[PDB]
DNA sequence: CTCAAGTACTTACGCCTGGTCATT
RNA sequence: AAAGACCAGGC
């Protein structure tokens, strides 16, 4: 659907924030560029983690909804729930 | 007896907290019932 | 996707050596499966 | 007495000579670790048993407790990575393998 | 032709360890 | 040795 109108929770569910958090750490991990700036952090998911609190991760969420249709979620537009 | 600055903070407690209760989309809600269902039904007696 | 005529049995699949695997018996032998020995029996009449 | 502090322990402790017996269950013989080893020869799946060096078995009662996770990506990996991954080619007007 | 009252299928926890035996 | 059966046993 477009960008009016959206109907979701605004909080990113927890599956939602665990499988964002894996793919990062993956692509981190595959080289990607770091969006936040790393402190001596040689660990991928510590950096996802870092990344996500810093609200920089590159990914929207694609919410599909049972009718068919779809919702288009960055996660900075997703406030995170902790 | 709260105060009016306990009482904002306590509404805004309130909002978190529900909206942190509400139910993660994407929850599969089916197993997990079926299991809270089906593990006391271990601990329950055969006879009556 | 499925005619009243194909539900007859006038070909029949023989399944590949993965779905009924021979094991080799250290070379000197080779034991068939149960499926195999099926298809023995049925390749028999079949011929007579 | 308190064998690391030498305090006297307040309560009184019950002592007294008992009989005890070991038995045959020991964790040598138990203990078991797999990690990519022998395959069935026909579900390609890991061995059965301790001591050909088989996989633990992944049950159904498993996958619905993952299921209650949410947890889709590990059971995946769980039933079709960690196990037997494959590959098959497949037609397109058909949809039988080629 | 068409309703209730007899005859067939189909299934009964989760793994885990091992030892023995007949065919192959 | 292979899968099949049986048996005994642990939680
Ligand atoms: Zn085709």
């Amino acid at each position: 659907q477009a960008n009016q109108k959206r109907i979701t929770t605004p909080y990113m569910t927890k599956y939602e924030r665990a499988r964002v958090l894996g793919t990062r750490a993956l692509q981190i991990a595959m080289c990607a560029p770091v969006m936040v700036e790393l402190e001596g952090e040689t660990d991928p998911l510590l950096i996802a983690m870092k990344e996500l609190k810093a609200r920089k991760i590159p990914i929207i969420i694609r919410r599909y909804l049972p009718d068919g249709s779809y919702e288009d979620w960055g996660v900075d537009e997703l406030i995170i729930t902790d | 007896r709260l105060s009016g600055e306990a009482f904002d903070w306590l509404l805004g407690e309130i909002e978190s907290k529900f909206n942190q209760a509400i139910a993660h989309p994407g929850e599969m809600v089916g197993a997990l019932a079926a299991q809270s269902l089906g593990e006391p039904a271990t601990q329950m007696t055969l006879n009556t | 996707y499925a005619r009243p005529e194909w539900m007859i049995v006038t070909v029949l699949p023989v399944p590949p050596l993965s779905v009924r695997p021979a094991v080799v018996m250290q070379g000197s032998a080779r034991n068939q499966d149960d499926l195999t020995h099926k298809l023995a029996d049925i390749v028999k009449i079949n011929n007579q | 007495y308190n064998g690391f502090t030498g305090r006297k322990i307040t309560s009184q402790i019950f002592i007294g000579p008992t009989y005890y017996q070991r038995l045959k269950h020991m964790v040598d013989d138990k203990i078991h670790s797999r990690a990519r080893g022998p395959i069935q020869i026909l579900n390609r799946q890991p061995m059965e048993g301790r001591s050909r060096d088989g996989g633990l078995r992944f049950g159904e009662m498993e996958r619905d407790c993952q299921i209650a996770h949410g947890a889709a990506q590990f059971l995946r990996e769980r039933l079709f990575e960690a196990s037997d991954p494959y590959q098959v080619h497949v037609c397109n007007l058909c949809g039988i393998m080629a």
